[PDB]
């Protein structure tokens, strides 16, 4: 029944700027010392950072830093950098005769905040094997971009599209900072082949960039 | 010092899971061990702790279902968690934490899915670069990794040598209820009739690997 309240759930911050994550313990922790500090970056495990409310992990850079006084426990990052994009948990362990619990925090998403960014559009037409196969895939990439928000629709000779295709992004690059989108277009062989022009449309702010093909020609 | 999980993988609704976290470098009895979990996109989630002692320690809602024991002749610690529903699917770790000791140790993970359907091995089809560029100086090109299940898939480039510029997305759950995901890389526009470019896709559930040459069209 230990809860450790994480604030905020995320935030935005750009490269340089000092950031403060806060944990309130709803409980004496342990001996008011088992405290951590873990980061996940995207498809790892978490690591710690720190332990022991301020022990600074020999692995980790001396930006990172953690502090405690009552129930709130801190992390602060002195001067952020792109490779701090990662979700951060605070964990407490509360110890007893019969109790020995844990609980982390519900985690704090830290974005990089960067300049706009526009997308390397690319299509790709369906191989010849896939088309024997009976299915078509067409897919439309949009590289090393910012914001996240854009708008990618397609068109099949100049017919807008609906419920045919499916978004996939990745998350923000450790080094730059930017995005990458997919957008896969899926028809069946049949009707892949009753059509000549395939255009992937990218729209962000002022700018709309289309890139597209005629089926059968290269 | 290592963290292993072994077991997980597919799992069918109503059964359990057994999972394994075996310590190489170090006595499994030398410390006491957490399990946590990750549902997908989700946050983290304490499920047990066993005492360098021996005692098991479960978190509220994990209690009545979760047993959690260690073997020192093997050196493992177990995790076993009966009645699995859907809300189940995550990677499961086994982690000593180290919340105020200096030691901490976690494994990479095991990702159990929930799912009563079978073990679909992927089809690999060529994201193909022009021959003649149409973007610069730089290309893209990939491979589309299609209609598999359970994940994950993992891809690599010229079999590791090829890491810059490569973005492996995450996969979609197709209508069908397989998974799909496209791995793409920019190359110099140049380099292509020269450097040979080969995606190698691997879906250990289903023991399959597939290496893919992809050519300019």
């Amino acid at each position: 029944d230990i809860q450790m309240t994480q604030s905020p759930s995320s935030l935005s911050a750009s490269v340089g700027d000092r950031v403060t994550i806060t944990c309130r313990a709803s409980q004496s922790v342990w001996r008011n010392k088992n405290v951590a500090w873990y980061q996940q970056k995207p498809g790892k495990a978490p690591k710690r950072l720190i332990y022991a409310i301020a022990s600074l992990y020999s692995g980790v850079p001396s930006r990172f830093s953690g502090s405690g006084s009552g129930t709130d426990f801190t992390l602060t990052i002195s001067s952020l950098q792109p490779e701090d994009f990662a979700t951060y948990y605070c964990v407490g362990h509360y110890g007893s005769e019969n109790d020995a619990y844990y609980a982390f925090g519900q985690g704090t998403k830290v974005e990089i905040k960067r300049t706009v960014a526009a997308p390397s559009v690319f299509i790709f037409p369906p191989s010849d094997e896939q088309l024997k196969s009976g299915t078509a895939s067409v897919v439309c990439l949009l590289n090393n971009f910012y914001p996240r928000e854009a708008k990618v629709s397609w068109y099949v000779d100049n017919a807008l599209q609906s419920g045919n295709s499916q978004e996939s992004v990745t998350e923000q690059d450790s080094k730059d900072s930017t995005y990458s989108l997919s957008s896969t277009l899926t028809l069946s062989k049949a009707d892949y082949e009753k059509h000549k022009v395939y255009a992937c449309e990218v729209t962000q702010g002022t700018t709309s960039v289309t890139k597209s093909f005629n089926r059968g020609e290269c | 010092v290592q963290l292993v999980e072994s077991g997980g993988g597919l799992v069918q609704p109503g059964g359990s899971l057994r999972l394994s976290c075996t310590a190489s470098g170090f006595s499994i009895d030398s410390y006491g061990f957490s399990w946590v979990r990750q549902a997908p996109g989700k946050g983290l989630e304490h499920i047990g702790y066993l005492t360098a002692g021996g005692r098991a320690f479960y978190a509220s809602w994990a209690k009545s279902r979760s047993t959690i024991t260690r073997n020192t002749n093997e050196n493992t610690v177990t995790l076993k968690m009966n009645s699995l529903r859907a809300e189940d699917t995550a990677v499961y770790y086994c982690a000593k934490l180290g919340s105020g000791n200096p030691v901490a140790i976690w494994g990479q993970g095991t990702l159990v899915t929930v799912s009563s359907a079978s073990t679909k091995g992927p089809s690999v089809f060529p994201l193909a670069p022009s021959s003649k560029s149409t973007s610069g100086g730089t290309a893209a090109l990939g491979c589309l990794v299609k209609d598999y299940f359970p994940e994950p898939v993992t891809v690599s480039w010229n079999s590791g040598a090829l890491t810059s510029g490569v973005h492996t997305f995450p996969a979609v759950l197709q209508s069908s209820g397989l998974y799909s995901l496209s791995s793409v890389v920019t190359v110099p526009s140049s380099s292509l009739g020269t450097q040979t470019y080969i995606c190698n896709v691997n879906h250990k559930p289903s023991n399959t690997k597939v290496d893919k040459k992809v050519e300019p069209k």
